[PDB]
Parts: C-alpha cells; structure tokens; sequence
DNA sequence: GATTTTATGCCTGATTCT
DNA sequence: AATCACCCGCACAGATTT
DNA sequence: AGAATCAGGCATAA
DNA sequence: AAATCTGTGCGGGT
C-alpha cells in the first residue's frame, strides 16, 4: 500500500488515453489517407495472396488472421470495417470485392462472418505497388514478432477521392469524396507550376462528387472550405413534378436522395408527418424501386399545388441536408488543419521519395546480376583448362581454390568488358583487388561457385549468345537508371507518365451536379 | 446481478472487486477466497455521470447495480455513508488505455457521488503484472517496461564481462556497470530529442573531441573541425546519404551551417551550430561521456565471456553480442489482458493478502481536484482541447539537458 | 405447377436421408474403425504438417480448414469431435495432443475454439503410415475439387483398441475398448494358425480394458458377446471399508468409478437419497479428490454395519452399471454384425494388401532410378567425345538428336554391367531396341536430356564413385523387393516383424480387473 | 415473435413461407413483395408429432407458433379449416439431406394434424437452384447435376469443332452430337456394372471386333481372340496386375474365361464371358457402338476448335481437349445453402410470381398413404428396418439398364 | 465474448394401470 | 446469428422556460 | 401382484 | 418571443 493523489492519477491516465486515441484510432494519415485498421487489413489480405483474379475466401479467415497477427482488438470492429469498404453506396471507389448479403441502401443489415466472402479489388493493388522494393519503413507489432508498413506506397490520391470521417478526444475530421480525373488533372497542373493559386486549382476541381449523385445547392461554401479548411454545403435531392392532364393530377417522383440518408426511415418519417396533419396536400405514398432505378411516388390532392408541398418537404424532412467540411489530418505525427495545396504537395513529395528509393534498389539488383554474368562469360571462354583442372582435382573445394588461385586471360571477350563505363557496372562493395585488372581477370569465391554450377547445355551457340545479349541489355539499363538518378527533371517526367497512365486506366465520369442558389 | 457475495457479514473485513469484462470476472470468481471477497464484473464502459442528468443515472443498469451492491443511498437527504458495506473496494482494471479510461470514469463517479468514501480512504487500485520471464528454474513477473529494461541490463552484466582492452586490464564490475548505465541514460536523452536532429550526427559528435572554441577563428580553424566531422560521417553510410558543409561569421562568432541530403532532391538547407549549442549542457555531458569513450581498443582486444571469446572492435557490436548471449536461454511472455491469466495466477498475483500490491487513493486539495474534474470530464470542449494541446509533446521537449 | 403424390415424395426423401445417415454419419468401418469425420480431420491435420514435434496451432484454424475443404457441415459438431479425441478419460489411447481446457471428469466443459490449441499425437502417425506410396484409394469431395482417402492404411487395430459408439436409422453400434498388447498377441496367434477357435483367442484376450480402471463382474457376458456379437456386462466400482480402531467407527472409501459416470451427479444423487431416509447408516459425505487422486469418503453411523450399507449402494446408487455390447460395422459398404475372428481376419487382409501395393511402388521407383543412373555412368565414361560433339551443336535439339542417333562404347564400366545383367533392372515399359545389345549402349530421349542437364561439379572423382555406389545398392534393393513378391511366406514374416515392433514401441500394462460373481 | 406479417387482409391473395435457418429468413425478409408475403424462420429441426404426445406438442414453441400463425384450431371439436389465413403455403427448405428430412417432418405434421388442408391443395414445395454459371455476358442458374451435364455438353459443341478425319471432312454438329450422346449413354451403362466385371474388360471390348458367336461354333478361333485380348490388356498395364486365359469344350460351343491377379494379392477364379453375356443386349449395343468406333481416324487428323487446332489420335483425347478448351472463360458458383444467397437472387429465383417454379402436393390414395406414414414415422424399429432393407442395394440391381 | 431444443436407437429406474 | 448499452465531437429539428 | 407407461443419458447433425 | 434545454445519427472501441 502506498498513497497517491487523485489529481496526478486522473491527469496521467486521461492524457495517456487521449494521446493514444488521437494518433491511434481516429485521424487519417495525409500521405495515404488510411487509418491503422485499414492499413493492417489490406496488408494482411495482401500477404495471404488474395489477389483480384483468384477464388474468394471466407471473411472469417481474414478476420482471424488480422486479429491473431497484427490487430489486437475485438472482431466486430474489424468485420464492420471490412463490410464498409465493400458497399458501392459508401465509398466512391470500392477497395474490397465482396460476395453475399452486405446490405443495401436502406441500411437493413449484413450477414454474419460465416455467410460472406471477400477478395481484393483491382484498384486496391495500386496502393500497394512496389512494396517489396524497400520503398517504405517497417515497424514492429504489439509483441515484437511481426513487421507492418509504416505507410503504404500509394499511387492513387486516396484521401481526396475517398474522403474520411472520424471522431477523437478534443477534435474530429470530416472530408467528402472527390472525382479521380479532376484530382489527377489538378496534380498535373501543380507539377508544372508550384506557385499556382487556389483559384487556378479550382478550375480543374469544381467540387465534391458523392457516390449517390445528389445535387449541391450553392457554391460559396466550397471556396471557403478549400481556402481555409472549414466550410458548409447543402445537399438537395433530385425530384420533379409531372402532370398527365385528364383531371389535373399532380404526382411527385423522387429519384436520387442525399448522401448518408436511409430510404426506409425517410419514408416512415414522411408517413408520420402526413399522419399527424403537419403537412397538408399529400394523398398517398409509394415505393417502386426494383433492380432498375430508384423511384418514390407521392400523390397530392386535387385542391393543392405541387410546388408548395415540395418546398415544404425540402424545408421539413431529410430530403435536404447540411454537410460541414472540416479537414484535419496527421502531418508528422501531430494533428493539423490543411487545404488543397498542402495535400497535393504532400502527395507529390511522397511520390518523389518512393520513386527515388525504387530506383536505388533496382540499380543495386542490376549491378549484382551484371557482376555474376561477367564471371560466367569470362569462364565460358576458357573451357579446356577449366575442365582439365576440374577433372584433375579430387574435391570441389580443391577445384574452387585452384580456380581462384590463378588469373585467367580475357581472350576474345575483352572487347565488351572494357566497353563499360569504367566503374559503372561494378558493385560498390567489391574490393579493388578483384575485377578486370591489367590484361587479366581475378575470380572471387562466389564467382567460382557459380562457375562450378554451370550446365553442359550452355556450351551451345544460342545459350552462349543469350548471356552476351543479357549483359548488353543490363549495361543500357544501368545507364538509364544512373541518368534518372542524375537530374531532377527526369523524375518529374516519370511521375507525369505514371499519373497519365493511372488517369487513363481508372478514369470515370462525374455524377453530382453543382448549381447556384 | 452478477454479484457473488461473500460469507462474512461484519462490514469491516469484506472486500469488493470491479473486474473488467466477463472472462476476467469468471476467472476471478474461480480464483477468489470465498470467505471474505466478492466479485462484480462490468460488461463495458459505463455512464459518465458528469455529463448525464440525475434522472438518467438511476435508469442505467450498471450504476444502479453498483449503487445497490454498495448499500448506501444516493442523492441529498438519503445518502448515509455510516451504513456502509464493503469497507475495502478494489478497481483492478486492465493494463491498457481502455482500462485507464474506465478507471477515470469510476473515479469520477466515486468522487462526485460519494466524496466521503474517497476521503476516508476506502478506494484502492490494484496493479497486475504485464511481462512474465522464465529461465528454466528462475521465473518471475515484471511490471512496466522500465523494470523489464533494468532486468535485461542487470542480466546482461550478471557476472563475467571482463573487458580485456590491450594486454590484461579488468573493469571488474562496478566500472563497466556504471559506464553502461550512463551510456544508456545518454542514449535515452538522445532519443527524446531525436526529432530535432539526425541520429547519425548526435551519435558521431560523442566520438569527436570538444569544439575548441578558444582557438576558433574565421579562417584556418573553423573549417577544419567541420571538414573532419563531414569526412568521418561520409565514409560510414549505407543509404546513399551525403553530408556537405559551409561556415560564416557575423562579427561575434564563427557559426556552422552543415547540410545533409538522403533519398530526396529537396534540402533542409541548414542544421546550424552556434554559441547556443556549445553553451548547452547536452553537449557538455556528451563530451564528458566521449572522453572515456575513445579508440581505446588496440589491435588485440576481447571480452572474457563465459566459455566464449569474441575479439572484435566497434564495442556496440560487442554489446549486441552480449545481449544475444543473455537471451540464449531466456523466455518472455506478454499478457494481452486479464483474460489470459489463469485463476491460480490471479489469486497469487493481486488477490493474495500477503503478496499483493495496491495503491490507496487520497485527496490533497479540494478546489484543485474540482477544477480538474470540471475541465476534463465537463461538456466544454475548448478548455479540454487547450489542456491537451498544452501538455502535448511540446511540453515534453524539455531543454534542461540533464 | 406440376403435381406430385405425397407418398412418392415421402418415400424418396426418407430413404435418401436414411441411407446417407447409415453409410456416412454413424457406423464405423471395420478395416480402421474411423467414421468419416475422424478420417477427414486426421487427413486435414496431416496435410498442414501439424506433426507431433512442432509448435501447436489454434483449434479454430484446423476446424475452419476442415469445414472449408473437405467436410460440408457446421462448426460445433467438428469442434466437439476434436475435443472428445483429446480427453484422457474418453479414449484408451488419445489421438490428439491438446493444450488448454478440455474439460474434466467432474462435469466441466471445454473452452471455445479461440483459446485452445492442438496437434497430432505420436500414435496417430502410425495410422497414416505409408500414405504417399499409392497404398489406398482416393475419392472426390463434395464439389469435385479435392481428393480424400477412402480408408487409411492403418497399422494399429484401432476398432478393438478404441471401441466405438453410434446411433443410426434403424440400428446402432457400441463396442468397448481393449488392450493393445493382448490384441497384438491375438493377431499373431491368428497368423500362426488360421483355424483357431474363439476359445483359443480368448486365452490371449481375457476381456475389455476401460480407461478408468474399474472392476468387471461376471464372465458369461463377455464370452457370449465374443461368440455371437451381443451381450451384457456389469461394471462395478472399487471401494473399501477401513477402521482405525480407537472409536471403533468404520468409513467407506471409494477410489474409482465405472466408465462414463459423472462424479458430481453421483455425489448429489447420494445426498438426495440419504436426505429422504431411503438409505440408512450414513452420517457424513465428503469429497477430498484433488490433484493426487480420487477419494470419496462416507462416514457411517455408530450403530450401522459397513457391509450392509455398502451393499445397498450398489443396488440403489450408480456405483454399479450395466454395459450392453453390440458389434455392428461396415464390411463392404453394408452394415453387418461381427465377432472377434472376422475383425482380425479383415485387419490381416488389409495389411497384406497394403504391403503388396507398397512393394510394387518401391520396385517401380528403384527401376526408374537405376535406368537414369546407367545412362549417367555411360555418359561420364566418355566425357571428352560428348563435350567435343556438344561444342559444335547449333541448338540443344540438334545435340540431343546427335546423341540419340549414335552408339557409344561401354568402356571400363561394362564389368559393372556384368553384375547388372539378366534384365533384372530394366524398366518394364522399355523396349528391347534400347539398352546394351552388342557391347554398345543405345541412349533414349530422356537419358539424353538427363545427360544435357549435367553440372561440371560432378566431374570430380568422389561424385563419380557415389553414382556407382548408388547403383550397386539399388541392385540389392531391387533383388530384395523381387524376392518379397516371389513368395507368400516372406509377406507374413514382414507382417509379423512389423506387429512385434509396434507392440514393443507402444506396449502398456492392464488396468481393469475381471472377477466372477 | 419471429413472424413478419403481410399487409393484405383478404385470405385469398396472401402467402406464407417456412424458411430454414435464421440467416436465410433474414435475407428473405428483405427480398420479398411486402404487400402479400409473410416469412416464418425455423431455427432447426422441429418436433415429430407421430411419436410425441398431445400435451408435449402443445408445450413446444415452434409448433405452437405455427398453429397460432395459421389461425385454425387444433384437435377435434375445435379444428375448423374454414377459418384459414394464408391460403397458399410454401416450404422452401435447403437442398441437402437435412432439408429433405425437415420436409418430411413438415409433411407428416400437416397430413396428420390438418388432413383437409393437404386435400384441398394448399401446400406447395419450392425448387431453389444449385449452380450458377457466368460466361462474361450470359448468366444463368442451373438445377441439380443432370442440367449441369447437359449445359456442359451443349457448350462443348457450341460452334466450330469440325472434326477432320483425313484431309478436311466436317461432321458439323448433329452427327457428332449423336455420337457424343451415344458414347455418354454407353459409359453411364458401363459405370453401373463395375462390381460384376472389371472396368478394363468392358473398355477393351468396344475396340476389338465382334465375337460373332453365330459363326464361331468350334473353330478354335476363340483361343486367338482371348490371347489377343490378354496381350492388349497387358500391353498398357500400369498397375502390376497380370492376366491369363483358360478355355475348354464342355459343350459344342467352346467356353473361355480370363483369370486376373490384381494388387490385392488374391486371384479371382474366373470372369467368364458365358452364354448369357454374349446373348445379352449390353454386349450387342457395345458392339454396335464399336462398329462406328473402329479405327476411323487416319494417320493425319485433328479437331477444329474455333480459332484453334491440335492433332489427336483418339476420340477420348478429342473429347477431353474440347472440354478443357470450352472451360477457359467460364465461371461457376455452387451454393452450399440458402444462407449464401443475397436477397435479389432469392427474389428472382424463388419468390418472383412470374419466374418461380413450384410443386403442388396432392393425395392419390388414403389407405396406402396412412400405411406408409405409420410404417416410416412410427415408433416401431423392426418394420422400419425391414422396409429400409427391402429398398436397399439388393433391390437397386435393376437389370434393364435403360 | 456468451446466447435453443429437436431427430435417431437401446438401456436403465421410477411410476402408473389392472 | 446479429444483437447488447455506453464513450468521443459536431450540427440540426422540436420542446420548454425567460 | 405384476404388466404397462413415462422420463433421462449416450454421440454426430440442424 | 427570444433564449436556453433536450434528443438523434455518423464511425472505431469495451
Ligand atoms: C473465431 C474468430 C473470431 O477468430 C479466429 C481465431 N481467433 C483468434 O485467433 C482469437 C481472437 C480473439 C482473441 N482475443 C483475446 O484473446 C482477447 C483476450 C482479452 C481479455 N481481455 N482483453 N482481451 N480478447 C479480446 O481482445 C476481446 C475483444 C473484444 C471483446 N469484447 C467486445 O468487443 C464487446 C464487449 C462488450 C459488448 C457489449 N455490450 C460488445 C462487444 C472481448 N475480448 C484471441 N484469439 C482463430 C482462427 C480463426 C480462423 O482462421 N478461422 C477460420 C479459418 C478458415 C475458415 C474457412 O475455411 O473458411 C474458417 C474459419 C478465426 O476466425
Ligand atoms: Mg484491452
Ligand atoms: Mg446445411
């Protein structure tokens, strides 16, 4: 037993909880716009080899793997997170391809884990591109047994296109979806000029674009949101009044509803309103949506005008909603309020870093392969002494030592060995003792071991020439990689080409319409 | 109501436990001493009485069950702390952030609704362990990460570890242990300030000598130090880094503006060093440690490890090898929660009257506690945001350098 | 809206259900005594490589794999089946080594799938011995995508050893356990003489042997059950009366209980019986069973007699139970009532078939390997002409055709072939055109391809001698395999040796004691 | 409680469904015409009223809920079929053995407790699909295995597949389709006689010439026939078994039989092609197919699949190649149960009035049905066992094979 | 992570009819 | 086989008191 | 007084 | 008749 003040305990405990929640659950990372749970689920699915053109897997398998290996929390949260990513009416671009009963726009329900199946989507492989080439940092899991990426090497601007929504202790975040083609055009515009103003950026990005294709009634909140990071917009449904003459009948047909609105609750609320005499002029209400489109039919009395009741419905029920844009994201492990230009700059810097690291890795691999091929080509030109030495030796170790002991004359292949750019095709870790010396070649241990593993099939002409062709190709590849690493302008051209390819592959049309008041 | 009452009726030797979850509650019920101990599992997070109205408090099932179990009344003109039951109360929540949040909620409830119970000292907080270590015969439990680090450091230097430098010296215990502890303290000091500078620069400055500000001059003296540091940094790289430098003068002192670049076409453009940095005590203690930490190893050197001899340089690798040797026959387990522990472990770790450890809650000041509770658990967001931001990492960036 | 008679629908549906339950759910197979669920679980565990000397695995993983791949049924049944096999007090020889909480004799229940762990036992690997040598037939799973064994190549008499219990439509089966050493001795006695009567077999097999080590009362029921296949036996608990003089009051101590009896229910029934004055002379009841062993204490009244009160407990309480032996099993896909001799004969026939198939597979593999080794030795004998011809080869196909269309000299290796003559090692499918005809070897297509895949490392002396050693030992192996198939007595000798080895490895002592009335 | 009622009040346009499993019922509740359709999920197997007593039947909850939902009474002097709600009733159970068992239980309940309901024709049985096939654009549902086989056969011969004998003939559809159908029928006939004779013996007889028992008599040509058969069998043997022949002249027509030693290490005494086998119609149709299946293929031949070509030398090889090539861009899904289907699929397969398919239950005879119900569902084990044994594999040996 | 009551056959003990 | 009953921040009707 | 009837337990499936 | 008060839902966690 030892006394302790209540104030210190309360302060320390609550500060620990708040700091854990702020940077552990709620806010997303600016570079890729994914919470830790999304990243862990995607990595777990990637490791199992659950690609987009293979058979499905049960949700229980993925959930159990994630819980056991990476994510030490309950299963209901993980399963709900998985279910949310597979709904066409929640994300602009779905990241999981599901099969089963994943729910509908009415907010009905979702089947349990043992009655559904999932796999990765085609676009989801773009986020995890070049993951194996040492392009991102890995960190330990909760028990120092596994490794998880610190951030995905994303190629899609996920944060803007898919949006986000989260609640933390003392702050929150809410960002709506956008259109991919517009964002890519904005990024290309920014790359050409870093001093672009917000007005210039808004020419390529008029505004949000929800999955449900509602109507945005206003244009003043979008500018404020993109200029300061906080704003407010209004989303209105799509409806019209059609008259069939005869007895002057009027009927209201509703096609498209706002974002994040349940149809069943809307219908029940309208029924309750007309029942309690709070809205006059409505006769009957019906739903007729089946597999082809959304249609809600409202009949009005013969002694009323459709426009007044329609405006009353807009003002009273949930057909018109308000959406408060509030952008908060993690920059370097701290929350921060951002605007469009900061997000674009962060994405561009992330891409530059990823491309540079990938280039370095590829250069290293190419140099190692060329180093091995040089030894094989040099060995192939001295067949008779090599076979005599191997036959005379009693043991492979003695043959290896005998091969390493003496230098070997280059022969007729000296034309191409000296044609390289001095030390361009030479590994950095190799000592100056070995390599192409003055008129003779010196072998290492690994080169001798590689020579001992050569097959008799390589003595043919075609196999002999293929090695020389591969070496010649590798020289050009190394030269190209060095040129890419040299200047700072080739990197921008590569980034532009990648962005253009992504835009061509995954582009689509706009849905939401924007009009003035 | 999930309450397993005890047998003793005298309200001066009873106890009550408020366990988190259902599996932990079942294990505690299995492993309790049935004579004078009771259990009361909680399913999840409970009502926040600071924000909730008085009428809604009595409607909630969890707080109503808790009030009924305690036996006292609620509200003015009915609360009667004299007719109390379970004079000793223990919280015993999980050892993660959710456990701390539930602990704060329970403390808020007890302080707001029953101040006299907290004042008289009838609320206790348990402290279950986190790590378990086994070495064949010697096995034990370890609480918190600092104790684990201390245990690992002690086991690393548990006998032997005679560092033979040149011919036959011997630190023989205390010298080596003190040097290692001071090095670990300096490493922690570097880590807390790791954000503002690269690791390589701080790790290399310890090996360099003092700045020698006495003979500093605009030419032929300022450049030599920075050039030597850059040359020492450049020839030890594995990520394609590059260190460059420049210096300038402002009629007072000769200031350095070193620059570094790695895996980026951008450039920070400045890592300035001036009179402020050398005047700081961090550099003083770094130089103090580096005076002992020099190239003392000769061509022949080794450590007289038990049935092992590893003659090498770069003493960091020697420390890593020693840690590997220590972990050769060591097993470690990390409990995920109270559910993992079996009933016997729970009985002997926290519920045993003669081997448990607990904390007693007491109040130092009343107005300060009331203001803190109102600021944190109140329904005003701006003061809470200001309080959280004030005590963020900026407050943790303490420049005491000691 | 086609019509259908009720009688036809009822008949077809009920007959289909009855046949499926009879031949797929309840009765075991006579050859290995495993129901389909047990076989599928063991096969699924074997495929994952969950051996008996490796790390444990979660129960949920194995259960999910079994459900998804082979067994199209629920999770609770499979998990209960796995749990029952890991209990030391349910099976005589456990088939699954478990870690966690798998219940207790008192009446507790095991934990969920999320917390327990399992792996294969040492004895289980004997049931699946020589599974990969084409010893048993495979059949498709429900969706025609996987293969499952039709019956395991068991090496243990599992049916008699572990017993069985099952309820089918129109019939049921119930067989008690036995001891391994006695059953193996009976099998060897049957092998020595095939006309042994039931009386001769009962010399080696006195009777059942339960795991709980109770007492068996009577001897007529066992003999009747073995002779005909239906019988009844009495299982009585072990108890004693002890007195320490002094006060002159005795107490009844119970150490053991019958098979399939709960301790808690027995104690509560005794308490209820003594409560209602239905049993006289009992004062106190206590249970001191913990860790060290089982002990139930009954302290009698001062005027009571130990024998009189003790005899009433057997008559009233559940300390004595009746077990009904009824042997039913599948012989050739139909139910039948068996006795001891039929079971032993079926096991012996199964072993003979398995050994024959294994021998055929081994012989084929040995001949195929020797065929390639001959070509490699011949090629190495004449290495210099081979490489000289290969060097002038435009492509590998031309080299292969040149090698095929040319005889080669045997050289100094021909002497070895004098030991390999008599056409003993030639493959059956090989034509007489190839091989040695007049002291000049003729190569085939596959031999030439194997020659082209020769590494330089094998040009050393040690590698050259290793091939000759391999060929020399393969000749002896082929000779032994031929001699095994050339006679019938050698098969029985091999079977006897295998049975003796199994008895030595997995022998144990007897538990239950048999006494007359 | 567990009953989603409909809006229609007139008891002549409503319907009721008895879905198996809670997940299937929940899925079906979403995908239904809410105006005049109701749902009533069943958790699992229900009470058997044939063996149970009246009091226990009333005590249960599932049958009690069903009786309440139907609206009629129970027992004599209270039962009144006129007061019937939900004039149309559909079962819609799973498509496995347990589904059939539950269907039989429900039929027993309805027939024994409400005979008039079954007599008037107010009971229906649904037929949900089993397979789903997609080929990029076309998508369809297929029931059971027979329709899947027919779909596979039709897809195999869907365009192209112009078989070439020597240079370039063209069977072009109907002839090839007839040949394939005849081959499949003969293989199906062969598959149902594996117990009596080996598969290889039947397989080899089709290619060899007809025995021609009419002109055989005692010319001793049967010896060469059986010798050639044994040599052909042993030529491509790959299982280690051996074959021999035996002949004799017990009558005017010489008789012969093969002897086979197989992997089991036991030798069968004979598999005689006796008078019945040669006079049987099975061998006659085998020879009829073999007459068209002689060595029609010349030295050069191939199968002309669409924009593809491959040389072949056997009819089975051509069939296998065509089947494998037809399964390139075909995707197949198999439903394990009703819980694997989303509401739209259930609606468009079983609940849509304009595209669903059902069976109406009617009674042909009363005494026979009563006897069958008493025999099968009664509590007499021996009559049920005898009935099952009578219709066992002993009665399955149908000699028609057509 | 904890949440119902049925089918199918053979044996027992306890209670209920004649 | 999905549901229990709360914590965190933000915006907006319908309902009480000044 | 002795047949006849009614519960509960056991192991794989909804 | 202007100003407080009182609920509901969005998405990751016991
Ligand atoms: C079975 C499945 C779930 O998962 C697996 C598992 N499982 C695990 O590996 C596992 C999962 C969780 C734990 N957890 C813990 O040990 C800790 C202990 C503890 C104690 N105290 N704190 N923590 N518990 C928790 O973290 C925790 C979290 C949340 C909790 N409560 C709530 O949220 C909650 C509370 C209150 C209310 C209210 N009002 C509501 C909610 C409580 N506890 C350990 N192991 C394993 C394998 C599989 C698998 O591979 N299956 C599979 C493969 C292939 C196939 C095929 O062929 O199709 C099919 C299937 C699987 O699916
Ligand atoms: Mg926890
Ligand atoms: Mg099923």
């Amino acid at each position: 037993i030892t006394p302790v003040n209540i104030e210190e305990e309360l302060k320390s405990s609550y500060l620990d909880y708040a700091m854990s929640v702020i940077v552990g659950r709620a806010l997303p990372d600016v570079r890729d716009g994914l919470k830790p749970v999304h990243r862990r689920v995607l990595y777990a699915m990637n490791v199992l080899g659950n690609d987009w053109n293979k058979a499905y897997k049960k949700s229980a398998r993925v959930v159990g793997d994630v819980i056991g290996k990476y994510h030490p929390h309950g299963d209901s949260a993980v399963y709900d997170t998985i279910v949310r990513m597979a709904q066409p009416f929640s994300l602009r671009y779905m990241l999981v391809d599901g099969q089963g009963n994943f729910g509908s726009i009415d907010g009905d329900s979702a089947a349990a884990m043992r009655y559904t199946e999932i796999r990765l989507a085609k676009i989801a492989h773009e986020l995890m591109a070049d993951l194996e080439k040492e392009t991102v940092d890995f960190v330990d899991n909760y028990d120092g047994t596994e490794k998880i990426p610190d951030v995905m090497p994303t190629k899609i601007p996920n944060l803007l296109v898919n949006g986000s929504s989260g609640i933390a202790v003392g702050m929150a975040t809410n960002i709506p979806p956008h259109n991919l083609t517009e964002v890519i055009n904005g990024c290309l515009a920014y790359i050409d000029d870093e001093d672009i103003s917000i007005e210039g950026l808004m020419e390529h990005i008029p505004g949000p674009d929800f999955p449900t294709a509602a109507i945005i009634n206003g244009r003043r909140g979008i500018e404020e949101a993109y200029r300061t990071g906080r704003g407010k917009v209004y989303i209105r449904a799509r409806a019209e009044v059609e008259v069939d003459a005869k007895t002057g009948r009027e009927t209201i047909i509703v096609h498209e509803i706002p974002y994040q609105v349940n149809k069943a609750r809307l219908i029940e609320k309208i029924a309750e309103l007309v029942k309690e005499k709070r809205v006059e002029g409505i006769s009957a209400l019906r739903d007729e949506s089946d597999k082809d489109g959304m249609r809600i039919v409202i009949e009005v009395k013969r002694d009323a005008v459709g426009e007044v009741v329609l405006n009353n419905l807009y003002s009273q029920t949930q057909l018109q909603v308000s959406f408060g844009i509030n952008m908060v994201a993690l920059h370097h492990g701290q929350p921060k309020i951002m605007n469009l230009k900061d997000i674009i700059a962060a994405f561009v810097r992330h891409r530059r870093e990823v491309v540079t690291r990938r280039t370095i890795f590829e250069l290293r691999k190419a140099r190692d392969r060329a180093h091995i091929l040089e030894a094989l080509a040099v060995a192939l030109a001295n067949i008779d002494p090599i076979i005599e030495l191997i036959r005379h030796a009693p043991t492979p170790a003695e043959a290896k030592t005998a091969l390493v002991a003496n230098p070997w004359q280059l022969g007729n292949v000296a034309a191409m060995l000296e044609r390289a750019g001095d030390d361009a095709a030479r590994p950095e870790w190799l000592e100056p003792e070995f390599g192409v010396r003055d008129g003779l070649y010196y072998l290492t241990e690994q080169q001798a071991q590689a020579i001992l593993d050569l097959r008799l099939q390589k003595l043919t002409g075609l196999e002999h020439e293929k090695l020389l062709d591969e070496y010649k190709e590798l020289l050009d590849q190394i030269a190209e990689l060095l040129r890419i690493l040299g200047s700072a302008d080739r990197l921008m051209e590569v980034i532009r080409e990648e962005l253009e390819l992504v835009r061509e592959q995954f582009g689509d049309k706009r849905r939401t319409e924007i009009t003035a008041n | 109501g999930k309450l397993a009452d005890c047998q003793e009726r005298d309200p001066a030797l009873s106890e009550l436990y408020l366990v988190e979850g259902d599996s932990a509650g079942g294990s505690a019920k299995q492993g309790r001493n049935r004579k004078n101990q009771a259990i009361l599992p909680l399913k999840g997070k409970i009502l926040n009485v600071e924000k909730a109205r008085f009428d809604k408090m009595l409607s909630s099932q969890e707080v109503a069950t808790l009030i009924t179990a305690l036996g006292c009344g609620i509200g003015r003109d009915e609360y009667n702390p004299d007719k109390l039951r379970y004079h000793s109360i223990i919280i015993m929540t999980d050892a993660d952030v959710d456990g701390s949040h539930i602990r704060t909620l329970l403390l808020t409830f007890f302080y707001r609704q029953m101040p006299e119970i907290v004042e008289r000292g009838h609320v206790y907080i348990a402290q279950p362990p986190l790590y378990k270590v086994k070495k064949g015969k010697q096995e034990q439990y370890i609480k918190d990460d600092e104790a684990m680090d201390q245990y690992q450091i002690s086991i690393a230097l548990d006998g032997a570890t005679l560092h033979t430098n040149a011919s036959a010296p011997a630190l023989a215990g205390e010298a080596l242990e003190k040097l290692v502890s001071e090095y670990n303290a300096t490493q922690k000091m570097i880590n807390r300030m790791e954000r503002r500078y690269p690791k390589a620069m701080l790790k290399e400055l310890i090996y360099q000598p003092t700045l020698t500000e006495a003979d500093l001059s605009d030419e032929q003296t300022v450049t030599r130090w920075v050039n030597a540091l850059v040359s020492e940094l450049n020839d030890k790289e594995q990520h394609g880094s590059q260190w460059k430098f420049d210096v300038h003068t402002n009629a007072e002192q000769n200031l350095f503006e070193p620059i570094v670049r790695v895996r980026t076409h951008g450039v920070d453009t400045d890592y300035p060093l001036d009179h402020e940095f050398i005047t700081g005590g961090e550099y003083r203690r770094i130089c103090t440690l580096g005076e002992k930490l020099r190239g003392l190893l000769e061509e022949d050197a080794f450590i007289e490890r038990g049935e092992r001899r590893q003659p090498v340089a770069s003493f960091e690798q020697a420390l890593d090898w020693l840690v590997k040797e220590s972990r050769r026959g060591l097993s470690i387990q990390r409990y995920k929660g109270l559910g993992e522990m079996n009933p016997e472990q729970l009985w002997e770790t926290t519920m045993d009257p003669e081997s448990r450890r607990m904390l007693r809650v007491t109040v130092k000041d009343a107005i300060a506690a009331d203001q803190l509770f109102t600021t944190l658990m109140g329904d005003a967001v701006e003061p809470r945001r200001a309080f959280i931001e004030e005590n963020a990492l900026k407050a943790a960036n303490i420049d005491i350098e000691n």
